[PDB]
RNA sequence: UAAGUGAUCUAGAAAG
RNA sequence: GUAUGUCUAAAUGCUCUUAUUUACUAACAAAAU
RNA sequence: GAAUCUCUUUGCCUUUUGGCUUAGAUCAAGUGUAGUAUCUGUUCUUGUAACAACUGAAAUGACCUAGGCUC
């Protein structure tokens, strides 16, 4: 019952491998886990303007974003991500990408950096 | 904001709870007195 | 605390990620160099 | 598994759900995505549940699309989504029984 | 001619 | 200290991949020779 | 003289604010620290003739009191 709980109770018949298999079988059917744009909490490094309503969301402002994987990676084996945000006033989907060549981000049809 | 000051406190009487408070437990049943 | 993003995997400005990127570049870069030289040699031969 | 979703789709929970399904017949038709092609659902109860779910979805869609910033494109998009939902519902009202 | 005996604290769980 | 809130009418088995994690959480704490 | 309406000034008006704390703290950081959680595809699904038998189903509505014949 307590966040540092050592052992979760299992039923008396719990073939772990079998259980895993079952879960897998019922993971394609599952709504969540079988989808993109999984949530995340992030502060905004770019400090940018929301292109619709010009709301000047500043640096380090916290948002409940959606992180999604971009299939087209950078180079070969180092992934890059789309990080969706909403502007506070108008609900326009701002987002950005993390191209690690410059050790920084790229704006993605959301707003503009300034 | 709601970080707000105040105007007045309160005192309204409900049905007692019947909870065994630690301090409320008995202690110093004997009252002292003066000499006269 | 201050800047949250600093405690995220996806954040590229996180140092680990940067290191990884560098490593990737370094390996790939090396490969390119190896191939580049070969290409040059071939050109010379031609 | 912060933020609850992870917890929900943690293996143990999934296993529990499966067990429930097996013995007694507790499904959560909220939890699984409704199938695209009907007529791969021989049971009636399941079909009914699916229909209910779609109705709920439609209702949800309706509730949001009358919001004050009406000129925004999300609302417009939903209008098509709403239509789709309606169509789905209609389909679910098939005439096998 | 006589050294070298004994004194020994502790001690983890929750939430924040 | 892993926030929160509204919203709810009453295909089947199969196998193969791993020396990893699209992992998530930051309420917690912050210095040199 | 009395009734009323319109404008200006004075009075009355949010000529502007409902807490405290180290101005609450900081405009900085390869972070550290604690926790919580599991994944990749590919597939299985005989004809012809003769003899014996039937000539026809389903829908809802027209009669009578769910049942019974007719159209
Ligand atoms: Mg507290």
């Amino acid at each position: 019952s307590e966040r540092k709980a050592i052992n979760k109770y299992y039923p008396p018949d719990y073939n772990p491998l079998e259980a895993e298999k079952l879960s897998r079988k019922m993971a394609k059917k599952l709504k969540t886990m079988n989808k993109s744009h999984a949530s995340i909490r992030l502060m905004t490094p770019f400090s940018m303007r929301c292109l619709e309503c010009n709301e000047y969301i500043p640096k380090s402002r916290k948002f409940n974003g959606k992180k999604e994987l971009l299939k087209e990676k950078y180079l070969d084996s180092i992934k890059i991500y789309r990080l969706t945000i909403s502007c506070p006033r108008c609900a326009n989907s701002i987002a950005f990408r993390t191209d690690p060549g410059n050790s920084d981000y790229v704006m993605e049809v959301g707003g503009v950096r300034n | 904001p709601q970080l707000e000051a105040r105007s007045g406190a309160k005192a309204a009487a409900y049905t007692p709870t019947g909870i065994e408070h630690a301090r409320l437990l008995p202690g110093h049943t004997t009252l002292k007195y003066r000499k006269f | 605390s201050g800047d949250l993003n600093l405690l995220k995997s996806w954040n590229p400005k996180l140092m680990k990620n940067r290191k990884k990127v560098w490593e990737t570049e370094q390996d790939l870069i090396t490969e390119q160099q190896k191939l580049n030289t070969r290409l040059k040699e071939i050109e010379k031969e031609r | 598994m912060s933020r609850n979703v992870d917890k929900a789709n943690s293996v143990l929970v999934r296993f529990q759900e499966q067990q429930a399904e097996s013995a007694g017949g507790y499904k959560d038709y909220s939890r699984y995505q409704r199938p695209r092609n009907v007529s791969k659902v021989k049971s009636i109860k399941e079909a009914n549940e699916w229909k209910r779910q779609v109705s709920k979805e439609i209702k949800q869609k309706s509730t949001r699309i009358y919001d004050p910033s009406l000129n925004e494109m999300q609302i417009a998009e939903l209008n098509d989504e709403l239509n789709n939902l309606f169509k789905e519902w209609k389909r679910w009202q098939w005439h096998i029984d």
